[PDB]
């Protein structure tokens, strides 16, 4: 199972099949054929491996971490402190990039739901992929291949003091 | 380099002072390094000669590397004295001039400029 608020799903409307034929249509006996074949013993297999499952349970849990001051609260050439920022900089960024990743997958799974209707009624997860591919292009982009948390603290600076002139410039 | 050092008790090998080091053990690494070493001379000297190496001169082997473990643990214990004499006299003048060793007062990276260069 997943959560339902981090993959959305609208609630599917499909319609009653209404004959206007005298000739029975051959995919309800399919359905039910299959249905007589197929799902009953796979159902059965897959009680049979829940029962074997609950006959012995055992637990796994999800690891977290603590905050660290970051890359700013770090004195220069200071390894033992700057370098647990730089490694939680990391797991924020690949924390960050699963992230765009779901956000990714939200878009395609709208446009496919909707199909030739996707123009109308998939704007607000287009406008949320539009916002957040704009600020991880605002982090991350064009940091180069040897990245770390000194050359991100630069490149937000470098848009802070771009930022500053702008404001600067307009006043 | 150490010409003004060893100038009051010239010719000495081992020092008094080298007595208050830690002596290196016997299962030191670089130790059995040169009796490896020793081993390899002893195989070399039976190769040479043409006689079996790893049958004959199993007590010239036993010498070889008697020989070498035995200089080997007092050219340590020499290379041991040296290092602790120069670390020694680096923190004693460190000590003793901080007026040309300032504290460099390390600022943090909340204010400091680095310049960024963009990769595309």
């Amino acid at each position: 199972s997943w959560d339902k608020d981090v993959y959305p799903e609208p609630p599917r409307r499909t319609p009653a099949p209404s004959p206007q034929t005298s000739l029975p249509n051959p995919i309800t006996y399919l359905t039910k054929a299959f249905d007589l074949l197929v799902d009953r013993p796979v159902t059965l297999v897959r009680e049979f491996i829940e029962r074997q499952h609950a006959k012995n349970k055992y637990y796994y849990y999800h690891r977290e971490f603590r905050r660290v001051p970051d890359i700013t609260e770090c004195h220069e050439k200071d390894v033992l402190c700057m370098f647990e920022a730089e490694m939680q900089w990391k797991r924020d960024y690949k924390v960050d990039q699963e992230i765009v990743n779901i956000i990714q997958e939200r878009l395609k799974a709208c446009q496919q739901r909707e199909g030739e209707s996707h123009r109308q009624n998939c704007a607000k997860e287009l406008q949320q992929f539009t916002q957040v591919v704009k600020a991880y292009q605002d982090r991350y982009h064009d940091l180069g291949a040897h990245y770390s948390a000194r050359k991100c603290l630069a490149k937000q600076k470098q848009r802070m003091l771009a930022e500053r002139k702008a404001t600067k410039e307009a006043a | 380099m150490m010409t003004g050092r060893q100038a009051r008790a010239p010719l000495q090998f081992l020092p008094d002072e080298a007595r208050s080091l830690p002596p290196p053990k016997l299962t030191d690494p670089r130790l059995a390094y040169i009796g490896f070493l020793g081993y390899c001379s002893g195989l070399i000297d039976n190769a040479i000669r043409r006689r079996p190496v790893l049958s004959a001169g199993l007590h010239r082997q036993f010498l070889y590397i008697t020989s070498f473990v035995f200089v080997g643990y007092y050219l340590l214990k020499r290379q041991d004295y040296m290092y602790a004499v120069r670390d020694h006299d680096m923190f004693s003048y460190i000590k003793s001039h901080p007026e040309d060793f300032p504290e460099k007062d390390k600022k943090t990276y909340r204010e400091v400029f680095e310049e960024f260069h963009p990769v595309r």
